[PDB]
């Protein structure tokens, strides 16, 4: 009752997305790739139970879900969008996981790439012992 | 719908 604790983690979430020498039968212009990870000699996976990501319904299984790192998707496509992402948290109580909308932007061709990082800090009041241990190991 | 698209915007 003396002592209270306030934890918090850093996830990166980003995307590359490049334009293809030749598109794909279907006509599939753009190669990409969206992440979820954290910083350099981190270990998020001790507190990450999964990630979520949430693709365009135009996708074959949208839902795509990662249990281990690395926590990403490789895919094609012709067009970019919102992708909400969930990562899911090892965790008994509240939160149970956190939701990021993740701006998927490709670029014309004739432009540069895209190399996308976005930063996201995370806070938890007083976790429990056990995902107090699980988010410090991280 | 219509929710693709190219480029950045914004």
């Amino acid at each position: 009752m003396a002592s209270s604790c306030a934890v918090q983690v850093k996830l990166e979430l980003g995307h590359r997305a490049q334009v293809r020498k030749k598109p794909t039968v279907e006509g599939f212009t753009h190669d990409w790739m969206v992440f979820v990870r954290g910083p350099e000699h981190s270990n998020i996976q001790h507190f990450v139970e999964k990630v979520v990501f949430h693709l365009h319904e135009s996708f074959p299984r949208p839902k795509r879900v990662c249990k281990d790192p690395p926590y990403k998707v490789e895919e094609s496509g012709y067009a970019g969008f919102i992708l909400p992402i969930e990562v899911y948290f090892k965790n008994k109580e509240e939160p149970r996981k956190v939701r990021f909308d993740y701006d998927l932007f490709l670029h014309l061709e004739g432009h540069p790439p895209v190399n996308h990082l976005r930063c996201e800090k995370l806070t938890f009041n007083n976790p429990t012992e056990d995902f107090r241990r699980k988010l410090l190991k991280a | 719908k219509g929710g693709k698209g190219l480029g950045k915007g914004g």
